[PDB]
C-alpha cells in the first residue's frame, strides 16, 4: 500500500480562486461561510491513486476517433505535467471534456441550440508517460452562452482534470486557447483576481507539433503542487 | 524569498463534469474501465457498508450536479493506491448526484485506522473531494461514522477543530438500507450546520 | 445610363499588398513586371453595376439557412461600407465566401481531410441598405493548411468582394478574426507590408450585436475610395 | 498633409473564389439571379460577339483558377447601370477560367464609343478585371479590337502606352467561333507579350 | 538500415538568409526565381549517413599539428550541438576549413598577395561527443580581400559543415569573432537580414575554457532543427 | 506561440568549400579515410551505374565551385547509414564540378523504391543538396531515371509539382559510357528550364 | 472587441427622492398634472384591483423611504405607452411607501396576458422597479397573481428561476379590501424569502 514519504508545498488560495466570486453567479450559494480547517499532512492527504494498471482503449485520448470525423478545427492539445520544483510527473493520470465545434455539449442538461456531432464524444483520458507528457487530438471547442449576466459567453475551453501523486495534487481546471477575446470578459475566468495566474490557463499555438496539411497544436503544461520529501518531523 | 513555479489555477468543474468523469451519468456510453462507485467487490474483507448523501447549497436546495471522489483506507487501514477493476479493494472512487433524487451512494468497506504524521491513530474515515459548478476549486472533507465515537473523541484531526458543534458536521449517522448497514453523509456548503471543509 | 460625374482618390498601392510577394509562392509567377500604366478617371471607370434590382433570395445573407443546422460557432458578421471620406455607401453589393467549420471548402478542388458539413454551403450576398450597413449569419470558419512552405496555414478568415459605386471601387479582401494567433504568421496577410494595413482586416468582437443565447457578432467595416464632384477640371 | 481614413487593403481571391462569384463553376448549385457571362440576350440592339481567352502565367502556364469582371458600354456608347436579368443587355458580366481547357468566354455585343473626360473619343473597349490565387490586387486591363485599327490609332488611352509594341498586347483577335463572330484575347501576366495593365 | 521514425521542425525561411540577396554578387546568379517546392517528409528526409564508424585520425581536429607550427594566435574553438528543443546531437560530423593567420586559403583559386603558411592547412574534422560537444585547436584565421563591391573584406571567419541526424539537419554555415568590425559591413553577414540571427554566429571569447600561457579560446554552439517523433501520422 | 531555439543560420559554402570537403579537389593531400563519389564497390548488388553532370547558373554559365552532396537508398530499397569505407554500399556520397570541364561524376547503383509516410511508394531517386559560392542556403533537388516512367508516373513527390513541364527538370537521361550505363542529370539554377528545388 | 459609449453610472435616489418624484408624500405642494399611482379610471375595462405591499430591509426591517414604478399591460394585455391623465388606462404609474405604516398602494387592472419574444405567453404580471437611499442601482422584480396558477406554471420568465421555491416570491397574495380586490406583494429585499431580481 502507499506510504507516508512526501511533504506537499501548501497551495496559495490568493493564487487559485476564491469561493466567494460574485460575478460567478452559482460561486454565492456554494461557497463556505466558515474559513476551511488547515490540517497537517498525514498519509491520507499525501498518497492518492496510482492508474497505471487502468486498462485505457485504443483511442481514450483520440477525439477524433473514439465516438465520419467530427466537424471542426483539427488540433492536438499537449504538454508535460510537472510539479513546483520542475519535476516531471509520470503515469499521472489527465482526463478532459469539452464542447463540439458548435459550443454544444453531449450531455442530457445542455440545451444550446447548436447541434450534436454525430461523431463527437467530446472525452478523453491519457496517462501522463515517463517524462511526465500528455497528448489528446480533439476538435477546437466553440465557445457557448450560459445563464450568468443576460449576455455571457464561455470562451472556448477544453475541462481538464489530473490526479497527481496524491490528493493533495489532484485538480481540475480549463485549458482556454491563445488571442480568444471572450477570455477577459469571463467572470469564471474572473474568479482568478492575479492576471498572471490567468495566463498560466492559456494554451499556446505550437507550430512545432502540428501535421502539416492535417491538423495545429496547442501545448498546455501544468504545474501541479510541489513535491518535497519529509524532514526533521 | 524562494518562490517556486506558480501551481496551474483551479476552475470549477462546470455542469457538465459528468461528460468527463461519470459518463453514465452523463447518459453517454461508457468505456471498457471506468472508476465508479463500488471500491470494494462482495469477497472483499472488512464491514461491506453503503454511504449516501445529498448536497445542499446554501438555500437548503440539493445540488443535483455534483461530483464526489473518495480515498479511504482498506479494513486494515491500509491506502491501496494501485488501482485496478481486478482488485477486490480499491482506496479510490467516484460517484456522484441523481439529477433527481440529488442523492450519491458509494459501496465500500469501513476503512481501518491509520496513524497521522505524529503516530497519533485518526478515527476511521474517509477522505472527500467535492466538485460542482458554483466552485471554483474543490472542497475537501472528511466523513467519521457515528458508531466510532469513542475512535472519535481522540483523533487529532476533529480535535483541531476549534468548536466541538462543528466536528458533529462530519459524523455520518449509521442506518440500514434492505438490511445493510448504510450510513447517510449530507454535506451542507453554506449556511445553517456548514460542513467543515479542510486545507492541507 | 450612367454618367461621368465622380472622381475617386487614387489608390495606395503602398497600402494594398504589391503584386510580387515571394513569401506568398504563387504571386511569383503570377505579378506582372512591367510598371502598371497610370490613365486619368474616365466614364470607362468612374462607373460601375448598380445591383439594386438583383433578385435576391430571403436566405442569401443567411449561411445558417442557405444550404439541418451547420454545426459551428454561430456568429453575425455586421458593419458598414463607407468610403474615404466617411460617406455611407449604400445599396452596394457585398458577396462573401469560405470554409466550413473545419476549414472545409465546398469546392472540388479541395481536397483538405476535414468533412464537409451536409448543411453548409458558405455563400452570402446582401446588398448595403440606406446607411451603408450589410449583414450575415454563419458559422466561424476554421484556418486551413495549403501548399505554400511546408507547415503553411491560413488564419480563419471570410471571403469579401465589395462592388462599390464604380470599378474604380470594387474590392476583394479577407476579413480575419480578432485575436488570431495564426495571422501574424501568414504569408498572405504579410503580403501587406503595413501593419496598419493588416489591422483593418481584423473583425472584432462585438457583443452589443450578439443574440444571448444564441450567437456571437463581429463587426467588420469596409472603406472604399473616398468619391468626390469633379471641380475646374 | 491631410489623410482620409485608408482604403481596405485588397488580399487575393484565392482558388475558391468560384464559391462565392460563380457558383456553376465551383460546380455548386446556383441562386435564382446569377452575375455571369451573358451580356446580352438574343434581342439586344448590336453587333452580338463572342470573347474568349487564356490566361497565362509568367511561365506560359495557364491560369486556370482566372475570375474575370467586365463592364463595358452597349452598342450605342452608353454604360447600362441598372443591372437586371431582365434587360437586353447589362453592361457588366463575370467569367471565369475553364479546370479544364482554361478557357473563359463572354456572349455580348461590340460596345460603341464613348468619350474620355476631355471630351475625346476612345476606341471600342471592354474594361477588365482579373482576379486569381496568386494576385494580391486585382489586375486592371483594356480589351480592344484589331478591326478597330482607326479608331484603335486615336485612342487618348492608348496612346498613353509609351510603347507602341506595348499597345498590341490590347488588341484582341477577330475570328470566327461556329461562324459567329469572336475575337481572342489572351492575357499574359508576366513576360514576353506581358499584357498592359492600368492604374487609376 | 534507417527508419522514418522522426519528423523536423520546418525551417523559417525568414530567418535564414534568402538566395537572393543582391549585395552577394554572386547570389543574382545563383538563386532560384521559381519558389521552392514543399513536400512532406520522408524516410528519404528523415534520415542520414551517421559517421560514428569513419576512422578520423589523431589530429583531425588539431590544425596547430595536422599539417613547424604554424604562425598565427592559438586558438581552442568548440561548442555543442543541439537542436531546437535543446537536445544535444551525439555522433555528428563537424567539419571547419578556414585561411590562415593572413587570410591566405591552402586552395589553387587563392590567389592574394597574402603568404601561405608552411606550417598551415586549415582543415579539421571531429564527432561530437556523447553530449554533442567538439572542439578543434587552430589559429584565428585573418580577414580578407574579396572582389565584390571595390573594397569588400569578409571578417574573420572559420566555415563549418555539421551533418545532424538527417539530410534535413545538415547545414553549412560561418563562425565569426566576438567584437570584429567587420561583421556589420559583410555583404555575406548580411545576406541574414534579422540581427538576432547575425548574432547566433558569434563565437564568444571563452577565458575559461583557454589554456593560460598556450591558447584562447572560443565558444560557439550550434542549434540543428528539432527532432521529434511522428505523432497522429 | 512556442518558440523553440533559431536554428543556426545558414551561410554560403564560399568558393573554397573544397578544402574542407573535397581536398583532393582543392589540390590537397587527402586524409586516411574521406567521403566521397564512390557509394558503391565493384561487388555491389544493384544495378551499377554512374551519374554525370553540369550545373548552370541563371545566364547560363557552368558553375566550376559547386559541391554536392547525395543520399540514396540501396538496390533493395533500402537506407545504409552507417557510413563505412569497408562498406560494398554506402548511401552517402559526395562530389564537386571540375575547375575545368565543370561536371561531377558519381559512382552508384540504381536506388530501390521507398515508400513515402503514406505508405505509398516513391519512384527511385536519389536526394541531392547543391552548395557554392553565392548560395546562401543549400538547394535541395531529387535524381529520377529516364527509363522509370511507369514509376515516375506515380511519384507522390513528382506528383505534387503543379506544373508538368517542371517535372521533366528532375529526369536524368540515361547513356552510355565506355559502354558503361551512365545517366546525365543537369542543374539549372535559374532560369529556361531552372531545376525543381525543395523546401522539406 | 467594439466598446460603446459606456452608459451614464446610477446612484442611490436618496431619502429625498420623493422631493423630485412624490411632491404629496414630501409634504410639498404639486404641480398640474403628477405621475401617480392610480393607473386606470373607474371606468377602464378590465378588473379593477389594489394592490399593496411592504418593503422589508435584511434586517426584517420596513424600508419607509422606498420609491417604486410599476409598468403593466392593459386588461387586453396592450402596454399603453402614450401616457396621458385624460386616458381610462394608463401602463405606467408610481407609488411610495408611507412613512408612517410604511405600505405603498396602487390602483389598477389586473393585466392582460402578453408574449415574450419567441411567441410564449406570459403569465399576467407586473414589472415593478424598485428605489430607495441604501440601493446603488434600482432592482428590478414582477409581480404575479396567485389565481394564475394555470398561468405561472408555464410563464416562460417564472420558469427561468431555477428553484421553484424563488418563484414563490414573486407572487401576490389575492385578498379583499373594504370589499374590494387587492393583493399583496410584500419585498424582501434581503435574507430569509428574498425576493427575485432580475437583469435585461
Ligand atoms: O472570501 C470571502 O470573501 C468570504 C469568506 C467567508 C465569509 O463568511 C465571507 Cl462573508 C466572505
Ligand atoms: O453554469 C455554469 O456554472 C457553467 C456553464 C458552463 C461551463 O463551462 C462552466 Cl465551467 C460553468
Ligand atoms: O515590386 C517589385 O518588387 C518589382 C516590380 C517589377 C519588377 O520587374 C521587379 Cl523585378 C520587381
Ligand atoms: O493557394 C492559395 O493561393 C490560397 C489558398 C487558400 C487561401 O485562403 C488563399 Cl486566399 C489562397
Ligand atoms: O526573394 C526574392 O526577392 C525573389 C524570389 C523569386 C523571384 O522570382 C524573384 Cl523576382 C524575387
Ligand atoms: O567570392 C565569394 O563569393 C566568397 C569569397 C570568400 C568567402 O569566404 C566566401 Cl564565403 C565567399
Ligand atoms: O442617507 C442617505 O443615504 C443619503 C443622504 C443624502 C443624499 O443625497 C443621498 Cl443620495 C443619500
Ligand atoms: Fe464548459
Ligand atoms: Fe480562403
Ligand atoms: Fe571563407
Ligand atoms: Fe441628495
Amino acid at each position: 500500500p502507499a506510504q507516508d514519504n512526501s511533504r506537499f508545498v501548501i497551495r496559495d488560495r490568493n493564487w487559485h480562486p476564491k469561493a466567494l466570486t460574485p460575478d460567478y453567479k452559482t460561486s454565492i450559494a456554494r461557497s463556505p461561510r466558515q474559513a476551511l480547517v488547515s490540517i497537517p499532512q498525514s498519509i491520507s492527504e499525501t498518497t492518492g491513486p496510482n492508474f497505471s494498471h487502468l486498462g485505457f482503449g485504443a483511442h481514450d485520448h483520440d477525439l477524433l476517433l473514439n465516438f465520419g470525423l467530427p466537424i471542426g478545427e483539427r488540433i492536438i492539445v499537449a504538454g508535460r505535467v510537472v510539479d513546483q520544483y520542475g519535476k516531471p510527473v509520470p503515469n499521472t493520470l489527465v482526463e478532459m471534456w469539452q464542447a463540439n465545434a458548435g459550443g454544444r455539449y453531449r450531455h442530457k442538461n445542455d440545451r444550446y441550440l447548436a447541434p450534436l456531432d454525430p461523431n463527437f464524444g467530446g472525452v478523453g483520458r491519457c496517462l501522463t508517460d515517463s517524462d511526465g507528457y500528455y497528448s489528446f487530438r480533439t476538435i477546437k471547442p466553440g465557445p457557448y452562452p450560459w445563464r450568468n449576466g443576460p449576455n455571457d459567453w464561455r470562451p472556448a475551453h477544453i475541462h481538464f482534470g489530473i490526479s497527481g501523486p496524491s490528493i493533495a495534487t489532484k485538480l481540475i481546471t480549463q485549458l482556454y486557447f491563445e488571442g480568444d477575446p471572450l477570455i477577459p470578459m469571463c467572470p469564471i475566468v474572473k474568479s482568478i483576481a492575479n492576471p498572471e495566474a490567468v495566463q498560466q490557463l492559456i494554451a499556446k499555438l505550437d507550430m512545432n507539433n502540428a501535421n502539416p496539411m492535417d491538423c495545429l497544436a496547442y501545448r498546455f503544461d501544468i504545474v501541479l503542487r510541489g513535491q518535497r520529501k519529509t524532514h526533521f518531523e | 524569498p524562494i518562490e517556486l513555479l506558480p501551481e496551474t489555477p483551479s476552475q470549477t468543474a462546470g455542469p457538465y463534469v459528468h461528460i468527463g468523469l461519470a459518463l453514465e451519468a452523463a447518459g453517454n456510453p461508457t468505456r471498457d474501465q471506468e472508476i465508479w462507485n463500488r471500491l470494494a467487490k462482495p469477497d472483499a474483507p472488512g464491514e461491506h457498508i453503503l454511504l449516501l448523501g445529498q448536497v445542499y447549497d446554501g438555500n437548503g436546495h440539493l445540488v443535483r450536479d455534483s461530483f464526489l471522489e473518495v480515498w479511504q483506507a482498506d479494513a486494515n487501514g491500509e491506502y491501496q493506491d494501485a488501482y485496478n477493476l481486478e482488485n477486490a479493494f480499491n482506496s479510490f472512487g467516484r460517484t456522484a448526484t441523481t439529477f433527481d433524487a440529488g442523492e450519491w451512494t458509494l459501496h465500500t468497506v469501513k476503512p481501518g485506522v491509520v496513524n497521522n504524521a505524529a503516530g497519533v491513530p485518526m478515527a476511521p474515515h474517509i477522505n472527500i473531494s467535492l466538485f460542482a459548478r458554483g466552485i471554483n476549486i474543490h472542497l475537501h472533507t472528511r466523513l467519521y461514522f457515528d458508531d466510532e465515537a469513542q475512535a472519535n473523541a481522540k483523533c487529532p484531526v476533529l480535535n483541531l477543530i476549534e468548536q466541538p458543534q462543528r466536528r458533529e458536521t462530519l459524523i455520518a449517522k449509521r442506518c440500514e438500507v434492505d438490511g445493510k448497514t448504510a450510513y447517510r453523509f449530507d454535506i451542507r456548503i453554506q449556511g445553517e450546520g456548514e460542513t467543515v471543509f479542510f486545507d492541507f
